[PDB]
């Protein structure tokens, strides 16, 4: 027929086609009006790309090349739905096999009266904003958590390097100590051996304290590392639901404008 | 790693006045010492070695002058403090302890690498740990650009070194627009020159009227071995450009303001010039094959396994790995998925077979893969959500095809991204190894598979008009870079690819017709671009976007810029030129070498080159790339590194100061916060840092001493800071004596920084076309993660502040601009409404109101807080309408019509409409430039600017798919529907 076939989508934009053809198998096709009348543009999927094949028009005949043979766009689409495009241009060796039908546009409509559609559109629009606020909120905790984890990790890097310094201090003190505690052992200077020992205890204590500060920070890191993974999960669960929720909202809106008076 | 916070210690934003510091003496002793937070190391080292005598083994301690301090900084780096004049609070210590050590190694080489690490925001020694060969090769091989720059910099006497420090801020053409030349009388421009007296530095006014064509040396000779300078800042007329070409004079012409200039002896300037001495680093000191075309087989990659993914089993059903071969943004073949495995068992070992010939893989071929979650619980439609992504270059930087097993750490999905793959994303592995890891395996061809040479390319290349046809080719070149390109037109260009050389501008469209999946067509195209006449710079840039990845293509683009890109336009488009560096596959390319060469030969360029790179060092996807580029720049930028660190340390204290106000003191009243803020800004460490340094908004502006009275914490949410300085220039009474800036810590100013850049570019287009739509594009700069600076326009108040009646806005302008100056204020308010009304509609700026719009006593309109742009409201509410954000209200129309009722029926509103129509068409004429500018920003990270389908918004507000007669009728219709009638056609 005329403007009744399913692959004719009238005045859809290239973006509407790219989404209708995104991640589609080679051969998926559809036709729309000229972006720049009544000129037409067949859109075909080939090698993960969206190829635009203009449908020229001269004195009641349609075709891709100069010898416009076909007398109707329906006759052109149906022919190449069974014949390969390579006969026209060898570079495109595929056929119109997967038609994008208006079935998807009329899908999800559900209701038939403007009020029901509008009342239902208002329900979906409410749930969408409520899941967007929920998502945007969850995203900030996601970003905040990710940053504070990077900080804690760098801090633990600092704790290690610091502990290495204080441990170097110990082995340093052990080397000089013997050469002098043995000299006091014979020089009867017992109280000077106690002063050296006391400073060593002061140093071992700090090391034992600094290690516990790293232990508590490492414990906090485990707590935050998991809290990040739970946030990531909740986000990878809200993203797929939020998407189609937005699409369903847009469709109800598309249904409302078409059924309503247009300019 | 980079610093966690900006505090004086980990977990503390401010040291108390006194604090305890553990000192590790070289004899194993540990001495606890109480120090003033502001104490210097030379002092602490003194008191420490006085106290040490009270401890054992004090005999074997050498002289205190024989030691220095070392400690662990908040970057986990063990730093040696060779500058014992630094304060304890300025050390960025992790914990309060100091070790005493005898200095070793190259002391000079250590001091530089510490200064370089400070500006970078990361220890340079971390680059030494990088095992990646490409990294080290970049660090060594990039030095030749450095040397060649520092050589040209001192090729002559101080004059050459002067052109580097104070380049001429000149336009790209000395031709004066017809509306600018009218301001001159008989082609002459009156100028006043002041000369500081040799004794007592008195001012000698010497008004004179001279031709705009006359070179600075010619006006100098008037005076009835010397240099000129602008009073108030540090920009010098060091070249023989026409005085009109210099921006300061050209602006003064249109603004009617009389140019005030200062004459200098040129010896005080040459003497202050330092010795920009570059020294080779340490990594420069210490340091069978089969062609790709010979490999006969199809491409295949074994997806072995992955570690984990974060998603509860109760919501997501299965997971799979989606892969795909890409050349830029377009796939070289249909994407190939693996089998759907349960979330808890990421294992495939499934050799993915791609429908592509191995010999036909283009040079820039890449693999884009991601781990997706499938959720088929909602009917026939099963939702696919991406979990993590990653990209790889099939050829490494050495033309060597990949082979063997490989491990890859994947990145999180960028907010707002909905596609299953992210081919615009950066290549390589994620440095965060606490992320999912994907095991792959490329087959191996019993030899190192390499890409054929340029010689073999041309061999395979040589192996292979109607006037109306000529017109179709011409029109295809004129179309914008984002217009639809049908297959018929692709073959049309490909079949006439040789004739296209006469119309060089068509090359972008021509490259889109190439079957990059065909070694045959690719080889032939290499030969056409090799001998393709250079194109204009604004059009070459398009070749650097995510659509043109091939090296030969990008190389040609680079050589166009090297040949025809002025230092003015390079500073004008620097934002995008820095952004496009993310798209390059390898660290060492011609683009980066050209930019670095320009950064090292122009300080006005290198300054923003540095801050643009620094502002994204927090971003782990480009931190290594920009880190290595910053290391090379600082290693050779000469003495300006000292001034950059002065800027970095000043910002670090403002970040710390504002961090305390919004964290530790968030619940205290503003009367208490100001008390705390004034008390902190009076300390020695804070005044030494935030006084006497160059302004990051404009290194020509000298930020001197603070005016604490004018400083104030803004009574807002983000708690911004308004700061005031004194202009130390002797002639500070001319340009300005107070330089005010708003320090914002919390709001991402990148989108606002880009919007102000496009507004400048828009105003430049108008001035060249005789349209003084006097716009005030104040300065905005992002210097970190949600940290930035904004120039404070003096004497401006919001339209809501003015109203605290319809005529209220007009009666206010009647005051502060009463009398003979009235017609000037109205002319500015109108000319600014036109530029803003057109710029906001074209871009889709967030709605304006009495708070986003401001008016200066000048009558100048100043919009603020643009925020969103493009189709940002389409995702929230699915409306397919182009919005009119800036709707002139009755209050605004009364001002334009000089207070006349029936404002739509006045000659002033007629001229107002003319400016809008002329400005809208003017921009529409340059739509190729603006579509490329946004195209070069797709990998930036702004949520409202991700896919080319976001840029299509400006393709609609400019009605590009309509005729210029239909576009002006569309603009009128849009403006007339938003203003409720009034816009007429004449
Ligand atoms: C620096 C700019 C322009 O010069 C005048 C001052 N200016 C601003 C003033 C202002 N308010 C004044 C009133 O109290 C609240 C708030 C502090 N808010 C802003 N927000 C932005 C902005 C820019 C990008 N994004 N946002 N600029 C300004």
């Amino acid at each position: 027929s005329l403007q009744d076939a399913e692959w004719y989508w009238g005045d859809i934009s290239r973006e509407e086609v790219n989404e209708k053809l995104r991640d589609t198998a080679d051969g998926t096709f559809l036709v729309r009006d000229a972006s720049t009348h009544g000129d037409y543009t067949l859109t075909l999927r080939k090698g993960g790309n969206n190829k635009l094949i203009k449908i020229f028009h001269r004195d009641g005949k349609y075709g891709f090349s100069d010898p416009l043979t076909f007398s109707s766009v329906v006759e052109l689409i149906n022919h190449y739905r069974n014949e390969s495009l390579a006969q026209y241009n060898p570079k495109l060796d595929v056929k119109l096999l997967y038609p994008v039908s208006k079935y998807q546009q009329d899908q999800v409509v559900k209701e038939d009266n403007i009020e029901a559609v509008g009342k239902k559109l208002h329900e979906y629009n409410t749930q969408f904003q409520e899941k967007s606020r929920e998502y945007d909120r969850l995203y900030e905790e996601y970003t905040r958590t990710s940053q504070e984890i990077q900080m804690k990790r760098t801090a633990i890097e600092a704790f290690n390097e610091t502990i290495k310094i204080f441990e170097e201090q110990c082995q340093t003190q052990e080397r000089y100590s013997k050469e002098y505690i043995e000299k006091f052992k014979r020089e009867g200077n017992e109280k000077e051996i106690q002063r050296i020992m006391h400073n060593y205890d002061k140093l071992k204590s700090r090391i034992s304290e600094i290690i516990d500060s790293r232990r508590r920070l490492e414990e906090d890191l485990k707590k935050q590392a998991a809290e990040y993974r739970e946030i990531d999960k909740r986000m990878n669960s809200i993203k797929p639901d939020l998407i189609q929720l937005r699409k369903t909202r847009d469709q109800y809106l598309m249904w409302l404008t078409q059924k309503g008076v247009r300019q | 790693p980079p610093r966690p916070s900006s505090g004086e210690l980990w977990g503390i934003h401010l040291m108390p006045p006194r604090i305890l510091v553990e000192c590790l003496l070289p004899n194993g002793m540990i001495v606890t010492l109480e120090c003033l937070r502001e104490a210097t190391l030379i002092t602490i080292k003194h008191e420490l070695f006085k106290e040490a005598r009270k401890y054992p083994l004090h005999q074997l301690l050498q002289d205190e002058s024989s030691y220095i301090f070392v400690s662990v900084t908040q970057e986990a780096e063990r730093e040696e403090f060779f500058d014992e004049t630094r304060r304890l609070c300025d050390l960025r210590l992790f914990q309060p302890f100091l070790k005493v050590i005898e200095p070793v190694g190259n002391r000079e080489e250590k001091i530089l690498n510490r200064e370089i690490g400070f500006a970078i925001g990361m220890p340079v020694c971390e680059f030494d740990m990088v095992k990646d060969p490409e990294v080290q090769d970049f660090r060594r091989n990039i030095l030749n650009v450095c040397k060649e720059a520092v050589d040209l910099r001192d090729l002559n006497s101080p004059h050459s070194r002067a052109m580097y420090v104070y380049p001429p801020n000149v336009e790209s053409s000395p031709e004066l627009p017809k509306h600018i030349y009218n301001k001159l009388d008989k082609g002459q421009i009156i100028v006043v020159i002041w000369v500081i007296v040799s004794p007592n530095n008195d001012k000698q006014k010497y008004t004179l009227k001279i031709n705009h064509d006359c070179v600075p040396e010619q006006v100098i000779a008037e005076a009835i071995k010397y240099i000129l300078k602008v009073c108030g800042c540090d920009e010098y007329f060091l070249e023989k450009y026409p005085l009109s070409q210099y921006k300061y004079i050209r602006s003064c012409i249109m603004l009617g303001r009389m140019p005030n200039l200062m004459l200098m002896a040129k010896e005080s300037l040459y003497s202050q010039l330092p010795m920009d001495c570059f020294t080779m680093p340490s990594y420069s000191r210490r340091i069978s094959t089969k062609s790709l075309w010979v490999i006969n087989s199809a491409l295949r990659i074994k997806i072995l396994c992955a570690t984990y993914v974060n998603v509860n089993i109760r919501d997501i059903d299965k997971i799979y790995v989606r892969t795909g071969i890409y050349h830029g943004g377009e796939p070289l073949c249909d994407n190939v998925n693996t089998q759907r495995v349960p979330c808890s068992n990421p294992r495939w070992n499934e050799w993915l077979n791609y429908d592509i010939y191995i010999p036909d893989l283009p040079r820039a071929a890449r693999l884009c893969l991601s781990i997706c979650s499938v959720k088929g619980r909602k009917g026939a439609k099963e939702e696919h959500c991406p979990l993590a992504w990653g990209n790889i270059n099939l050829f490494d930087y050495t033309d060597t095809l990949v082979s063997g097993k490989m491990a890859l750490n994947l990145w999180p999905v960028p907010h707002g991204l909905e596609d299953l793959l992210n081919p615009i994303g950066v290549t390589g592995s994620n440095p965060n190894k606490e992320t999912p890891c994907l095991e792959l395996e490329f087959d191996w061809f019993s030899s190192v598979v390499k890409f054929p040479d340029m010689s073999v390319i041309e061999e395979h290349a040589n192996w292979s008009l109607r006037e109306n046809d000529k017109e179709q080719l011409k029109a295809i070149s004129t179309r914008d870079p984002l217009s639809e390109i049908t297959e018929q037109e692709k073959d049309f260009l490909w079949s006439h690819r040789h004739y296209c050389v006469t119309i060089p501008e068509i090359l972008p469209k021509l490259l889109l017709s190439v079957k990059w999946n065909s070694r045959d067509e690719v080889a032939q195209m290499y030969c056409l671009v090799k001998d393709w006449p250079p194109i204009k710079p604004e059009q070459a840039m398009e070749l650097l976007d995510c659509n043109y990845p091939d090296p030969m293509v990008r190389g040609f683009a680079v050589r166009c810029l090297e040949k025809y890109l002025t230092d003015d336009k390079l500073s004008q488009y620097l934002i995008q030129l820095v952004q496009v560096l993310k798209y390059e596959q390898y660290l060492d390319n011609l683009l980066v070498r050209f930019l670095l060469k320009k950064a090292l030969t122009n300080q006005r360029i290198g300054h923003f080159f540095f801050w643009h790179l620094k502002s994204e060092m927090h971003n782990k996807t480009v931190s290594q790339r920009f880190g290595l580029l910053l290391e090379s720049y600082c290693r050779a930028c000469g003495m300006y590194l000292k001034h950059l660190n002065r800027q970095v340390e000043a910002m670090e204290k403002l970040i710390n100061l504002t961090d305390i106000l919004k964290q530790e003191k968030k619940d205290e009243t503003q009367k208490v916060q100001m008390k705390f803020l004034v008390e902190q800004m009076r300390r020695p460490d804070f005044m030494d840092a935030l006084q006497g340094f160059l302004s990051p908004l404009n290194p020509a502006h000298q930020l001197g001493n603070l005016r604490l009275e004018e400083c104030r914490i803004m009574s807002s949410a983000k708690r911004p800071l308004k700061l005031n300085w004194e202009n130390p220039d002797i002639m500070s009474e001319l340009l300005f004596q107070n330089n005010e800036i708003m320090f914002k810590n919390g709001d991402d100013l990148r989108q606002d920084m880009l919007t102000l850049q496009i507004i400048r570019i828009m105003e430049n287009i108008w001035q060249n076309q005789g349209l003084d739509l006097r716009m005030l594009p104040y300065g905005c700069l992002s210097i970190g993660d949600c940290v930035g600076l904004i120039e404070w326009v003096r004497n401006s108040h919001t339209i809501m502040q003015i109203q605290c009646n319809s005529h209220t806005l007009h009666q206010w302008l009647k005051d502060k601009n009463k009398g003979e100056i009235y017609d000037a204020a109205i002319d500015l308010f109108t000319r600014s409404c036109a530029g803003y009304c057109v710029a906001t509609f074209i871009l889709g700026i967030g709605d304006r109101h009495n708070s986003n719009i401001m008016v200066k006593d000048d009558g100048q309109l100043v919009h603020i807080d643009f925020g969103h742009f493009l189709d940002h409201k389409k995702k929230k509410f699915g409306y397919k309408r182009e919005r009119v954000p800036f709707v002139l209200t009755q209050d605004f129309l009364i001002v334009i019509s000089k207070g006349a009722q029936e404002c739509t029926k006045t000659r002033e509103f007629e001229r107002f409409q003319e400016m809008c129509y002329k400005a809208y068409l003017a921009i529409r004429q340059h739509a190729n430039l603006f579509i490329n500018l946004f195209s070069m920003m797709l990998g930036s990270g702004m949520p409202e600017l991700q896919s080319f389908d976001d840029i299509a918004y400006i393709r609609k507000t400019l009605a590009l798919d309509k005729t210029e007669q239909e576009a002006l009728e569309y603009f009128m219709k849009q403006m007339n529907d938003a203003h409720h009638g009034g816009w007429t056609t004449k």
